[PDB]
């Protein structure tokens, strides 16, 4: 817990902080789990690095997103994508999902 | 961006509250 | 009547153009309205980054965790790692 | 060849995916059936 925490800080979208921090570390506990059954440890592992992304995801969208509008196609590659990753993540089960 | 040092009752913090809980029954 | 005819080809193309100004408008308002979706989760990420940790973790994770650690506790499992885990999985989708 | 690579790789993944989830519903029943005894356990406790 104490290295999740501290060094994530974390969130994720549309969660409460709350919800985000409790539930990715519960899975960091799975994850490291001394004697947690291996490639189940690695199946957790995998949804945190996608959870971590997701987390991305809110500073790389932030930051290329300016008030003023830009045009659309000039936007980074990308860019698109994590905004179609991050509104769908407003509609999916964050457990499973 | 907005920037605080947040002041805390002790009310807020369960260890806090707790070790005051402790102290004051001590004291009683 | 091809003068006519090449009018009315024009006026139908500045229509086209109409449309596609009025979708366009409705992007940019639509993506306004996802960059300030952005902006709320910027001011939640300033609301935890202005925690230090100690109380982050103690206010965030710890009566909560506290709670799950006492049930698990009288659980007294093989493992309270899986326990705890599960558990947590299990309330948070409801416990906030 | 390719076909034949990819459906038994395909299909190995999803008989690897059945066998932990398998594994995962026969943890959680257990631990299900821990939670019950906790009920069992503090209720009779707090009866007697």
């Amino acid at each position: 817990a104490m290295n999740a925490a501290g060094n994530l800080k974390p969130k994720l979208p549309f969660l409460s902080v709350r919800r985000s921090v409790l539930l990715y570390i519960a899975f960091h506990l799975k994850a490291f789990n001394p004697k947690g059954s291996e490639y189940s440890r690695k199946k957790y592992k995998k949804k945190l690095e996608q959870f971590v992304e997701r987390c991305e995801l809110i500073t790389y969208l932030s930051s290329k997103m300016t008030r003023k509008y830009k045009e659309p196609q000039f936007r980074a590659i990308d860019f698109d994508h994590k905004l179609q990753t991050f509104l769908s993540l407003k509609n999916i089960d964050p457990v499973t999902g | 961006p907005t920037f605080d040092k947040k002041p805390l009752v002790w009310g807020e913090d369960l260890e806090l509250y707790s070790k005051f809980l402790d102290r004051k029954e001590q004291l009683r | 009547e091809r003068l006519a005819k090449e009018a009315a080809q024009t006026a139908e193309l500045e229509h086209k153009e109409a449309m596609e100004m009025a979708e366009k408008i409705a992007r940019w308002e639509e993506w306004n309205k996802r960059l300030e979706e952005v902006k709320r989760e910027e001011r939640e990420l300033l609301e935890v980054q202005s925690v230090p940790l100690r109380n982050y973790l103690m206010t965030y994770v710890m009566p909560t965790l506290m709670q799950g650690l006492n049930e698990c506790c009288k659980v007294r499992p093989e493992d309270p790692v899986d326990f705890l885990a599960e558990y947590l999985f299990k309330n948070n989708p409801e416990m906030q």
